[PDB]
RNA sequence: GUGAACUAUGCCUGGGCAGGGCGAAGCCAGAGGAAACUCUGGUGGAGGUCCGUAGCGGUCCUGACGUGCAAAUCGGUCGUC
RNA sequence: CUCUGGCAUGUUGGAACAAUGUAGGUAAGGGAAGUCGGCAAGCCGGAUCCGUAACUUCGGGAUAAGGAUUGGCUCUAAGG
RNA sequence: AAAUGCCUCGUCAUCUAAUUAGUGACGCGCAUGAAUGGAUGAACGAGAUUCCCACUGUCCCUACCUACUAUCCAGCGAAAC
RNA sequence: GACGUCGCUUUUUGAUCCUUCGAUGUCGGCUCUUCCUAUCAUUGUGAAGCAGAAUUCACCAAGCGUUGGAUUGUUCACCCACUAAUAGGGAACGUGAGCUGGGUUUAGACCGUCGUGAGACAGGUUAGUUUUACCCUACUGAUGAUGUGUUGUUGCCAUGGUAAUCCUGCUCAGUACGAGAGGAACCGCAGGUUCAGACAUUUGGUGUAUGUGCUUGGCUGAGGAGCCAAUGGGGCGAAGCUACCAUCUGUGGGAUUAUGACUGAACGCCUCUAAGUCAGAAUCCCGCCCAGGCGGAACGAUACGGCAGCGCCGCGGAGCCU
């Protein structure tokens, strides 16, 4: 009988297994539609949580209480250096869904993407695509390749482009490659493969994919927790004090007679390591890496038009538990799922942004690069060291 | 993007950090962090905390 | 025109905080939260700018064993106010208004925040400091 | 027929019970009254007296444990001392 | 807390530090709205100086209630 | 309308925003009442009940930390059913 | 909808005694899930003694929501208040190896009435031990298994789950409507509630980094440096974890239901219906999102410095088992 008072579900049943997610990438699962009537471009792109600050900007929402005025705003830093196309793969659709055709790989692939090819490239001989690149410089393999290009031509529906990510750029740890497959939109099947085999072996980089203030999706692999109990991973209400077998539990699961314990109820087990794809981020700024054309200079990162300082986008000390950014990133608004180093897939919207809320050319006045490791509160070492003058070690030096 | 100084101990505030602390009395405060706004309800003198630029602009470490 | 903010509540149903003005209340008891919907076993809880039903525990007999909405004006909770800024006041006070927000008294003692300032124009109006 | 080696109660003969609070009678002095006496300050150390050890007990957590350390125990909190 | 005396952690060790427990803490803003019920926890606490109500069998209540002070260091008086 | 009143959540007052609770009254009291003791009490109570101040994770609404477990291993190794 | 009369339901209470007395834990609350519809609100409609606003009666409809308290052990009830609304039920009168134990319902005790009494009371009162999971299944997560020669990378999607919800303010507009009093709606804009999934830049919490100051008692002859007091206490505190106590995000189609229609017979007229068309929704199905089959795909590499294997080209041969 009749539970007496009325409560809503406690969590969602849209999400469940609530398992640890089998991969750690973070598949798409859903790229854009296509429409031939668009350029050829990317769909997808592959970029690594750096950390979180925060910015300053001037809003201009008509009819709005913060109309022309200046709000602060969290942000996530995404470093994001150019993807090496190294494939390309092309999908027939079928009554049974929809399977690859015909992969073609090109000369010259990189250790670390041989590296994502092993699982222990210490022991190994390092022989992968060795054949293949013969087959690719010969002459006999030139006229095959060529006629698997023509028959991907004339059959393929869908092309799509394996793309790494090269690790050598970025702070980490890690020397192992990302690939990726990234539906390439907008054209007939044969002006799309032309333009992906002129993208072959070469370089790709967000500002090519993304644009400014566009808003985008965020796929990823929500941060991990371990073996959970239900209160933390369904956030049922703790029972009273004077519970004899414990507090955190469900008091009941399920009724005598449907004689099982359902699906529906909470239990205890793994919380994060989640498989999560959240929509309308909106990018705030795509930023320009280190590049060096004399002396060299770091600007180009967040100096806002505003400051004119000569300040990167990273903090005092770096980013904590990532290192520093040297590479293009993206900054994007709020919150994103995931780890510190958590590689992010970042693709297009699939819906269209017809809103005042979207479709809004942002303007940054400030850009907050005080210390994450603890309460910084100087934005560079040269204003720190002005405020405080000559200190010991200074003196003595 | 205006730039406050902390009521106790005299440091530039940046757009996104601290607290501001309104007394009953119409005089408002801000505060950098909760050490020195513990410090300020504790009612301690910052001419007597060692790190405060009051403190060294008073024995004239500058 | 603007809707206001979310702010942060920290102020419950079974609360104490002071009147504000001179209409004789030293007290206003919230039992009350105007525009709650509610959820099972979670209180009602209040933020500056939000019309409560009070009562007065000690003050004016002609007052005291009534229920009167009121407007909260102060509170202890620090709420983000959306330029970055935190605030948070040393009290938690409210003024006694009528249905149509028109304030009982005349005068309020103390800083008046703006989340309710720009609400309630007939409550900024007697207010000394916009804080 | 056998048991008071546990426990119940009487008797006999032994042993034991920090530190503090309140301050009964008795007593000394000073002051006021015609007396009767009264007031003030000390002293003194009574009580099935109070706080609280050891001891004795066992309130509540309806705590732990509940195929236990234990066929009734443990911890904190307690009653009396 | 330490000395004399005694011991080897109470019938085993190692490695990790999930949930649920058992025992112990802390918690913004509210302050019993929780619950049958303030259960449990918390508040208070020693001493010194003030100041103590109703009621009463005049003994008490009574540490009623309420308030202030309290460290370190250098002295000065008084008490044989 | 009591540790005694069915009707009964009796009626009035007070206490709250709201009180089958509490207290003060009322009394044709199912079925109160005088050592089957009646009515009162100061002091006392690990006795039952109500309200207020203070206080708090009791709650809003949960979180974090520590110890011992649980966990995994080496040795050892039951029981209920 | 009177007098009458036909039903349904098993959320009332009876009637019965079929099952259970070598035991099915007996009230209520708390917690948590799911279902129903006899729909309170919200979506789309039809009717009115529907001018507007408010309301009432029906239809498709159970997607979504249906609260915080005072008193009582209460289920019920009644009141305060908020709300779009505070709808009604079921699941062994859901749920005690989930709790709690206030009530009832052992043994102690008091009162009233009854009894000579021992004692009784479906009368009141007070105090009264709530045990076990390590088995199987279910469920929640975690390894793995099954073929493709081995192994890896990149992928597809069968099937299963599924999610968003409601409300204010501005404008419309003091306009339509209405004598007046009053008083809408669509588009649009700005936010909020409830829920979901995250996250830690900031604010807050934690804090044994046992980080750094202070400080009590003791101890190392003192200084200095430290230690002990089951974390000695306290102040501030990095990292990490964490809060509607901070911050971010939450979406598109198709067939159609009620209904309103088009053409148009039956019935030389008419008719939304018979044949044939249309618009149509918090429903339904799919997308988006989560998982990824004893289900498939494309591609890579495929075993010696030695006798050492493997693959392909042979009908190239001789045969064996199954
Ligand atoms: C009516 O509520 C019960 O269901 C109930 C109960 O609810 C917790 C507790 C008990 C407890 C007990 C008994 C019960 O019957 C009993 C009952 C019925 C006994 O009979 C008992 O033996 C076990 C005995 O024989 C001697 C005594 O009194 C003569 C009891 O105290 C006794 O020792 C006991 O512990
Ligand atoms: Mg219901
Ligand atoms: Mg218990
Ligand atoms: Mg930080
Ligand atoms: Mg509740
Ligand atoms: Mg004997
Ligand atoms: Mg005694
Ligand atoms: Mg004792
Ligand atoms: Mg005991
Ligand atoms: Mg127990
Ligand atoms: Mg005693
Ligand atoms: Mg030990
Ligand atoms: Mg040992
Ligand atoms: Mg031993
Ligand atoms: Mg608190
Ligand atoms: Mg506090
Ligand atoms: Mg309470
Ligand atoms: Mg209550
Ligand atoms: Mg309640
Ligand atoms: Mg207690
Ligand atoms: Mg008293
Ligand atoms: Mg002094
Ligand atoms: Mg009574
Ligand atoms: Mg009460
Ligand atoms: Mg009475
Ligand atoms: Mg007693
Ligand atoms: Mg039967
Ligand atoms: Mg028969
Ligand atoms: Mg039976
Ligand atoms: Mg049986
Ligand atoms: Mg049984
Ligand atoms: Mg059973
Ligand atoms: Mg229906
Ligand atoms: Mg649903
Ligand atoms: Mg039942
Ligand atoms: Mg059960
Ligand atoms: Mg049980
Ligand atoms: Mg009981
Ligand atoms: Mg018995
Ligand atoms: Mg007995
Ligand atoms: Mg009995
Ligand atoms: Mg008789
Ligand atoms: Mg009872
Ligand atoms: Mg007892
Ligand atoms: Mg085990
Ligand atoms: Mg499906
Ligand atoms: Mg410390
Ligand atoms: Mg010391
Ligand atoms: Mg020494
Ligand atoms: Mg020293
Ligand atoms: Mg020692
Ligand atoms: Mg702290
Ligand atoms: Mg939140
Ligand atoms: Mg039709
Ligand atoms: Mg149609
Ligand atoms: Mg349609």
């Amino acid at each position: 009988s009749h539970r007496k008072f009325s409560a809503p579900r406690h969590g969602s049943l849209g999400f469940l297994p609530r398992k640890r997610s089998s991969r750690h990438r973070g598949k798409v699962k859903s790229f854009p539609k296509d429409d031939p009537s668009k350029p050829v471009h990317l769909t997808a792109f592959l970029g690594y949580k750096a950390g979180m600050t925060h910015i300053v900007r001037e809003v201009d929402r008509p009819g709005s209480k913060v109309n022309k005025k200046e709000v602060v705003e969290a942000v996530t830093i995404v470093e994001t250096p150019p993807m090496v196309v190294v494939g390309i793969v092309g999908y027939v659709e079928t009554p049974r869904g929809l399977r690859t055709f015909k992969t073609v790989f090109a000369e010259h692939i990189s250790d670390e993407c041989k590296r994502r090819f092993y699982k222990n490239w210490h022991k190994s001989k390092k022989k992968a695509f060795t054949k293949y690149c013969k087959k690719w410089q010969d002459e006999d393999g030139k006229k095959q390749l060529e006629k698997d290009f023509s028959s991907m031509k004339k059959y393929c529906q869908v092309i799509r482009v394996i793309a790494h990510t090269q690790m050598r750029l970025l702070p980490l740890r890690q020397k192992k490659a990302h690939l990726m497959e990234i539906q390439v939109n907008g054209g007939t099947v044969a002006e799309k493969l032309d333009w992906a085999r002129e993208r072959l072996e070469q370089q790709v980089p967000v500002n090519q994919v993304f644009g400014q203030d566009e808003m985008i999706d965020v796929i990823g692999v929500t941060k991990g927790k371990g073996y959970k109990g239900v209160t933390s991973r369904w956030h049922t209400k703790k029972l009273p004090r004077k519970t004899h077998r414990g507090l955190r539990k469900v008091a009941c699961i399920g009724a005598w007679h449907p004689a099982r314990v359902a699906f529906s109820v909470a239990r205890a087990g793994q919380k994060g390591y989640h498989h999560r794809t959240e929509i309308n981020k909106k990018i705030y700024k795509i930023g320009q890496g280190y590049l060096i054309k004399d002396g060299k200079l770091i600007k180009n990162n967040a100096s806002t038009d505003y400051d004119l300082s000569d300040k990167s986008i990273n903090p005092l000390g770096g980013f904590v538990h990532y290192g520093e950014v040297t590479n293009d990133f993206v900054m994007l608004k709020g919150c994103v799922v995931g780890t510190k180093k958590r590689v992010l897939t970042l693709r297009k919207s699939l819906l269209v942004q017809t809103k005042r809320r979207a479709l809004e050319k942002i303007d940054l006045k400030f850009i907050d690069t005080t210390s994450k490791f603890g309460h910084g509160r100087f934005q560079t070492m040269e204003e720190k060291k002005a405020f405080m003058g000559p200190l010991k070690k200074d003196r003595i030096a | 993007m205006k730039v406050e100084l902390c009521s106790f101990s005299g440091y530039k505030i940046y757009p996104g950090h601290g607290r501001r602390y309104a007394r009953t009395d119409g005089k408002v405060f801000q505060f950098l962090n909760a050490k020195c706004e513990s410090a300020f309800l504790s009612k301690r003198n910052p001419r007597q905390i060692n790190w405060t630029v009051l403190y060294r602009r008073k024995h004239k470490k500058g | 025109s603007g809707a206001k903010f979310r702010i942060s509540l920290g102020l419950p149903v079974g609360a104490v905080i002071n009147c504000a003005d001179n209409t004789g209340a030293k007290n206003l008891y919230i039992i009350s939260v105007k525009g709650i919907k509610g959820r099972l076993n979670r209180l009602p809880a209040a933020g500056v700018g939000d019309m409560v039903m009070a009562t007065v525990k000690k003050g004016k007999p002609e007052l005291r064993k009534k229920v009167h909405p009121a407007v909260v004006i102060r509170q202890r909770k620090s709420y983000r106010r959306k330029d970055g800024v935190f605030l948070y006041f040393e009290d938690n006070a409210g003024v006694i208004v009528n249905n149509k927000g028109e304030m009982k008294g005349s005068a309020i003692t103390g800083p008046v925040a703006k989340e309710c300032a720009d609400l309630w124009p007939r409550i900024a109006s007697n207010a000394g400091s916009i804080a």
